[PDB]
RNA sequence: AUAUGGAUUCUUCACGGUAACGUAACUGAAUGUGGAGACGUCGGCGCGAGCCCUGGGAGGAGUUAUCUUUUCUUCUUAACAGCUUAUCACCCCGGAAUUGGUUUAUCCGGAGAUGGGGUCUUAUGGCUGGAAGAGGCCAGCACCUUUGCUGGCUCCGGUGCGCUUGUGACGGCCCGUGAAAAUCCACAGGAAGGAAUAGUUUUCAUGCCAGGUCGUACUGAUAACCGCAGCAGGUCUCCAAGGUGAACAGCCUCUAGUUGAUAGAAUAAUGUAGAUAAGGGAAGUCGGCAAAAUAGAUCCGUAACUUCGGGAUAAGGAUUGGCUCUAAGGGUCGGAAAAAAAAAAACGAUCAACUU
RNA sequence: UUCAAAUGAGAACUUUGAAGACUGAAGUGGGGAAAGGUUCCACGUCAACAGCAGUUGGACGUGGGUUAGUCGAUCCUAAGA
C-alpha cells in the first residue's frame, strides 16, 4: 500500500515477530514436546488478511 | 584578427621517431582554406624550428582542425599507438607518448 | 567471487548505466573488497572501474540524404504516401500567403507609397484571392499608381 | 537572496547588530571590450537574507576591504 | 605492436593498452620487522570452525 | 510575542497624476455588499518551456591503403528575490462617408473609429542576485583500512506547418450552458480612538521565538497483486531519442534493460505454423469456407438511382527509381684522564526554409 | 546463443571479460495508484522450494534499514451516510 493507516502497520509488526524459528535452547527443556514452530508463515504462500 | 597555435615536438623528435620537417611540409600542403588545399594567401603560415611548430591563422581554423590533420598525420607514418596529440594550455599543444619505459 | 553487488554500486557512483559498466577482469580478487560506495570511488579514481564509452550513433548518413534533399533530389511521384495535403496543409499555405500580403500592404500605407482608400481596395481583393504571390500583388498596384496617373494627366 | 547597490547604506548594515558574519568572494570575468579583469563580490549573511555588493573597479575594492568592522567575522574566498 | 623499443633506450607504450596505462593498483604488502617476525613465526593454522 | 528605524499629525488619520492609476507606509468595530476559491468540450491561430536539428570555438575518443576543416561526446544554472517586459482591457487629446481600421477565421466605430500620447495584469521572457564557491569535461600528482591535493577549461550563436506540453485572445456546439463548501481579500459604513511638547500605527523595513500526531523500504507484474502456482489471463496513470513515412503504423538504431523461459544428437511418418507450384480456373463444397488477387500517392475519368445531402476511393485508365538541371514560391535593413655508542647546537544589400 | 577465466567436490545454467543478439521512447526503460507486507539490503547457507541444474535466488539462517513547519493524511464540502 506504501501509504497506510497506522492501525494496519502496527498489526504487520506483530505479524514480522510472529515469525521467526523456535530459540534453539528451548528443545532441551524436560518434557517439552514442541520439535519447531509450525505457526510459521510466508509472505508468499498465505496472505494475512489484513 | 590573427590566431597562434604552437605544437611542441620535442620529446618524440630527439628519441628519433619524428620530423618536425616532413610534419611541417604535410600541414602546408593539407590545410584547406575556404576551399581546396595550398590555398594558403598569407592568411595561413605554418613555420618551423623543429622543436616546435606554429601554424598563425587569420583564416578559419582551430584547435580540432589541427588535431585531424596532426592526427592523420601520424597515421600516414604509422605513429599512431606510439603517440597522442595532446593540449598543454588552450593553442599550446604536445605530441607524446604513453608509456615511456628505461 | 560473485561481483553482482559491486557492479550495481558503480553504475549508480560513476553515473551511468550497468552495461556502460566495465570491471578489470584481472582485479576481481581486489574489486571484492569494495563492498561500499566510497571504496568504489577509490576504485574508479583508481583506473581499474572504468566507464565504457557510448556505443556510436552517427547521423552523417542522414545528413548526407537531407543535403541531397535540399538540393530537391528525391521528390518524385513514388517517393510520395501521404497526400499533397498531408505533407504540406492547404491552410498554412493559404495563411502564409496572406501575412506576407498584409505586411507589404501594411508597409505601402505606412510609407505613402499608396493612400488609404487605395489600401482599402487591395485589403478586402487580397482576402478574396486576387493574388498569387506577392509580385503579382506590386504589379496590380504599379498598375494602380499609373491608372490614377493616367486619369490625372488627361485630368490636367 | 538579496543585491544591495548603495556603499554607504551597505556599510550600515555591515553593523546592525545582528550579523555575525561575511565574506570576500574573487572572480576572474572579462568586460565587454573582452578584457580580463577582476571583480568582487562582497557577501553578509543577514538574519533572514544575504546581501552582496558587487564592485567592477577594483580600486574601491581593496580599500572597502578595510572600512569593514573587525569584531565582525570574515571569510576571505 | 605490445611496445615498442626506441633509439634512446626507451620502451613505448602502444594505444590499445590506453587504460592498463591509466590504472594504477595496490603496491606491495610491505610488513614490518615487527609483523614480518610475527608472520614467520605462527603456527596456529584455522580454516576449521564447526 | 514584541523593539529599533521609517511614515503620519498644530489642516489630526499621507501625498502625486487632467485621467486610466501611482507609492516602502498612511487608523477603521458592529453590520452590509462584491471578488477570488469556481469549472464543459472541440477547432484553428499567437506566445513560452523542454526536446529535436544546427554553425563558430575550447577539450577528450574513434576511423584514416583511399576520402572526410570528419564521426561521437562535455560546454549545465533551481526554488526564492530585485529591476524590467504583453496580448486583452481602460484613460486624455481629437472628431471620421471618398466609409475606415482589422483577424487565418468579418467583426469594430458619433453609446467616439483610425491616428497622437499614456495606464495596468506579470502569464511569460530579459539582465543581476541566489552562483560558481556548486556541478560537468580534460591534463596531472601523491596515498592503499589516512585522502586528498594541484592545475586548466566551462564560451558565443542560428533555425522551425517540427514533437510533447503550458497558456492567451478568439470561434463552434447544445430542448446538454457543463459542482459545492472551508478559506482569504477588497469595498460601503463611521462605532470607537486619539497630537503639539508631543502621539498613531505592527496591511512598510529590520530584528526574536515555535511549528505537534500518523504515513515514508521495495515490487506495481511473462516471479513481489487476483487468478489454488514463479500461470501466455487479468489490473488505473506520468515522462518518451534518430531515421524512413502522412503517422505515437510497421521495419532499423541510440540512452537504459534484459540475454530468463530444461538441454544434447539426428532430420522418418502424422502433425502445428509458414511457403511455392506447370495447364485449367470453383469443375471442389450445404455455401468461393480457407487462401489468392487489390492496395500508397499524382493526374485523368466516374453511371443507374436519390430524402438532392449522397452514391464515390463508384467502375475504368496512365505515372512512380537514380542522376544532372530549369522555373516559381520569403524575412531583415537602406530611398680526574683515555677509548666506543647515542642524542642535541521601381530598385539595392543581406539572411533562410523547404514545397510544388 | 558462443568462447575464455575466476569460483567450486561438482559449471549448458553463478560472477567478470570478450563476442553475437533483442525490447526500439504506446519499451522488456525511469516512476507511482489499488493490493502485498519486509519481498528491500548485507553476511552465512543449500535439507526441502525455483516441474533440468545450481556454487545462484523474491528460498533458508543471522542481522540492518523507512528521519519532514513546506510531500500526503489531518481541514472542506459532493453524490450520499
Ligand atoms: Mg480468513
Ligand atoms: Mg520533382
Ligand atoms: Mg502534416
Ligand atoms: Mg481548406
Ligand atoms: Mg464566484
Ligand atoms: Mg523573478
Ligand atoms: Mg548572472
Ligand atoms: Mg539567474
Ligand atoms: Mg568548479
Ligand atoms: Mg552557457
Ligand atoms: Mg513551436
Ligand atoms: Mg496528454
Ligand atoms: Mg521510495
Ligand atoms: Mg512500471
Ligand atoms: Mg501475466
Ligand atoms: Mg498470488
Ligand atoms: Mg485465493
Ligand atoms: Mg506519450
Ligand atoms: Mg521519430
Ligand atoms: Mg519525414
Ligand atoms: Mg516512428
Ligand atoms: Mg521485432
Ligand atoms: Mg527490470
Ligand atoms: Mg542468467
Ligand atoms: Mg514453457
Ligand atoms: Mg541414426
Ligand atoms: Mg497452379
Ligand atoms: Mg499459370
Ligand atoms: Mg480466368
Ligand atoms: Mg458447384
Ligand atoms: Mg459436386
Ligand atoms: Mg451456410
Ligand atoms: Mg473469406
Ligand atoms: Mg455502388
Ligand atoms: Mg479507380
Ligand atoms: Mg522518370
Ligand atoms: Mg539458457
Ligand atoms: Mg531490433
Ligand atoms: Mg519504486
Ligand atoms: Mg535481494
Ligand atoms: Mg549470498
Ligand atoms: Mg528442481
Ligand atoms: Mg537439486
Ligand atoms: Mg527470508
Ligand atoms: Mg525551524
Ligand atoms: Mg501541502
Amino acid at each position: 500500500a506504501a501509504q497506510k493507516s497506522f492501525r494496519i502497520k502496527q498489526k504487520m509488526a506483530k505479524a514480522k515477530k510472529q515469525n521467526r524459528p523456535l530459540p534453539q535452547w528451548i528443545r532441551l527443556r524436560t518434557n517439552n514436546t514442541i520439535r519447531y514452530n509450525a505457526k510459521r508463515r510466508n509472505w508468499r504462500r498465505t496472505k494475512m488478511n489484513i | 584578427i590573427a590566431k597562434t597555435f604552437t605544437v611542441d615536438v620535442s620529446s618524440p623528435t630527439e628519441n628519433g621517431v619524428f620530423d618536425p620537417a616532413s610534419y611541417a611540409k604535410y600541414l602546408i600542403d593539407h590545410i584547406k582554406v575556404e576551399g581546396a588545399v595550398g590555398n594558403l594567401g598569407n592568411a595561413v603560415t605554418v613555420t618551423e624550428d623543429g622543436t616546435v611548430v606554429t601554424v598563425v591563422s587569420t583564416a578559419k581554423f582551430s584547435g580540432k582542425y589541427l588535431k585531424y590533420l596532426t592526427k592523420k598525420y601520424l597515421k600516414k607514418n604509422q605513429l599512431r599507438d606510439w603517440i597522442r596529440f595532446v593540449s598543454t594550455k588552450t593553442n599550446e599543444y604536445r605530441l607524446a607518448f604513453y608509456q615511456v619505459t628505461p | 567471487a560473485n561481483l553482482r553487488t559491486q557492479k550495481r554500486l558503480a553504475a549508480s557512483v560513476v553515473g551511468v548505466g550497468k552495461r556502460k559498466v566495465w570491471l578489470d577482469p584481472n582485479e576481481t580478487s581486489e574489486i571484492a573488497q569494495a563492498n561500499s560506495r566510497n571504496a568504489i570511488r577509490k576504485l574508479v579514481k583508481n583506473g581499474t572501474i572504468v566507464k565504457k564509452a557510448v556505443t556510436v550513433h552517427s547521423k552523417s548518413r542522414t545528413r548526407a540524404h537531407a543535403q541531397s534533399k535540399r538540393e530537391g533530389r528525391h521528390s518524385g511521384y513514388g517517393k510520395r504516401k501521404g497526400t499533397r495535403e498531408a505533407r504540406l496543409p492547404s491552410q498554412v499555405v493559404w495563411i502564409r500567403r496572406l501575412r506576407v500580403l498584409r505586411r507589404l500592404l501594411a508597409k505601402y500605407r505606412d510609407a505613402g507609397k499608396i493612400d488609404k482608400h487605395l489600401y482599402h481596395v487591395l485589403y478586402k481583393e487580397s482576402k478574396g484571392n486576387a493574388f498569387k504571390h506577392k509580385r503579382a500583388l506590386v504589379e496590380h498596384i504599379i498598375q494602380a499608381k499609373a491608372d490614377a496617373q493616367r486619369e490625372k494627366a488627361l485630368n490636367e | 537572496a538579496r543585491e544591495i547597490t548603495d556603499i554607504k547604506q551597505f556599510l550600515e548594515l555591515t553593523r546592525r547588530a545582528d550579523v555575525k558574519t561575511a565574506t570576500v568572494k574573487i572572480n576572474k570575468k572579462l568586460n565587454k571590450a573582452g578584457k580580463p579583469f577582476r571583480q568582487t563580490k562582497f557577501k553578509v549573511r543577514g538574519s533572514s537574507s544575504l546581501y552582496t555588493l558587487v564592485i567592477n573597479d577594483a580600486g574601491k575594492a581593496k580599500k572597502l576591504i578595510q572600512s569593514l568592522p573587525p569584531t565582525l567575522k570574515v571569510n576571505r574566498l | 605492436g605490445i611496445e615498442l623499443h626506441l633509439p634512446t633506450g626507451i620502451k613505448v607504450g602502444h594505444r590499445s593498452l590506453q587504460r592498463y596505462y591509466k590504472q594504477d593498483l595496490k603496491p606491495e604488502v610491505i610488513l614490518t620487522e615487527g609483523q614480518g617476525t610475527l608472520v614467520a613465526a605462527e603456527t596456529r593454522s584455522f580454516l576449521p570452525a564447526f
